[PDB]
């Protein structure tokens, strides 16, 4: 059967500034089968106050995802996020880069 | 709204 | 031009118990319902502020009929676990796209009306809806059912009258958020990965609707080999964004100019490096 790897974006919705509130986005797109583990991390541990879209997918049949919650930026504050998926022979992690 | 008449495959 | 589209996902959970269900409806590119097989509501649920206007019949109906999408499915599952003479100790997918397109004149455009199984096509209405395209076998067997039954006919009926006036019916309503356009805001970034390279970025954010296009030229070349285009993501906020990237030698930024198209923009927009 076709698996499809998904493809993995962290990014907050907003420009990020220290201090001001703002929404953390982890957006999958692309993958097969819908089965899929996604988690937000927050210097590393799993983070509990995270929402995300109903399941829907592309003109390909290929589905995806928007994961999503409120975060306030610092400057030592690692975040980023984790997905499993069958097509994954590991868990992948992607890391928030605010600079780009 | 969504379509109301179906048969299946 | 605008479309009123409906997804359904069925999975099959072997031992779990009945199939995973999963329906969302769209108008272009906002959603405005949902329904989930395991949430403790079933019910058809809003998810646009515009779509809550509707009274209890809308509801019900609606909530009804997505339900009978469920069941459809549920048995859709185990036919074709017969058609393609599979084993009950594995997961499968069944999907199921339909909706319409109007044009500027708010009339019928295009309908269409797709099934695909564990994430390939299985059967799909022409754009003549009134003929079929079953990429297998086993969608032929379908395609002859149908074809007995005279389905394209009653589908066409749906695409062409009930499709269309409820997709000007909501986009009446929600006529604030769906019938706008939100430009651009564009720049780009620059970043040296190495004492000779550098990475440039160019962003486009806040945008709706979704639809766009970015691209590097390197001296009027197009440059989309070597460009690095990420999928056009949601901020969240009913808005979208995306880049696009390119790694340069460093000192030949200049040469390199990004190129935005959007139906916000009164034109194409360039910028440039100087």
């Amino acid at each position: 059967m076709i698996q499809r790897t998904p493809k993995i974006q962290v990014y907050s919705r907003h420009p990020a500034e220290n201090g001001k509130s703002n929404f953390l986005n982890c957006y999958v797109s692309g993958f097969h089968p819908s089965d899929i583990e996604v988690d937000l991390l927050k210097n590393g541990e799993r983070i509990e106050k995270v929402e995300h879209s109903d399941l829907s997918f592309s003109k390909d049949w290929s589905f995806y995802l928007l994961y999503y919650t409120e975060f306030t930026p610092t400057e030592k504050d690692e975040y980023a996020c984790r997905v499993n998926h069958v097509t994954l022979s590991q868990p992948k992690i992607v890391k928030w880069d605010r600079d780009m | 709204v969504c379509w109301g008449e179906l048969m299946n495959l | 031009s605008h479309s009123m589209r409906y997804f359904f996902t069925s999975v099959s959970r072997p031992g779990r118990g009945e199939p995973r269900f999963i329906a969302v409806g769209y108008v272009d590119d906002t959603q405005f319902v949902r329904f989930d097989s395991d949430a403790a509501s079933q019910r058809m649920e809003p998810r646009a502020p515009w779509i809550e206007q509707e009274g209890p019949e809308y509801w019900d109906g609606e909530t009804r009929k997505v339900k009978a999408h469920s069941q459809t499915h549920r048995v859709d599952l185990g036919t074709l676990r017969g058609y393609y003479n599979q084993s009950e100790a594995g997961s499968h997918t069944v999907q199921r796209m339909y909706g319409c397109d109007v044009g500027s004149d708010w009339r019928f455009l295009r309908g269409y009306h797709q099934y695909a199984y564990d994430g390939k096509d299985y059967i799909a209405l022409k754009e003549d809806l009134r003929s079929w395209t079953a990429a297998d076998m086993a969608a032929q067997t379908t395609k002859h059912k149908w074809e007995a039954a005279h389905v394209a006919e009653q589908l066409r009926a749906y695409l062409e009258g009930t499709c269309v006036e409820w997709l000007r019916r909501y986009l009446e309503n929600g006529k604030e958020t769906l019938q706008r356009t939100d430009a651009p805001k564009t720049h780009m970034t620059h970043h040296a990965v190495s004492d000779h390279e550098a990475t440039l970025r160019c962003w486009a954010l806040s945008f709706y609707p979704a639809e766009i296009t970015l691209t590097w030229q390197r001296d009027g070349e197009d440059q989309t080999q070597d460009t690095e285009l990420v999928e056009t993501r949601p901020a969240g906020d009913g808005t979208f964004q995306k880049w696009a990237a390119v790694v340069v030698p460093s000192g030949q930024e200049q040469r390199y100019t990004c190129h935005v198209q959007h139906e916000g923009l009164p034109k194409p927009l360039t910028l440039r490096w100087e």
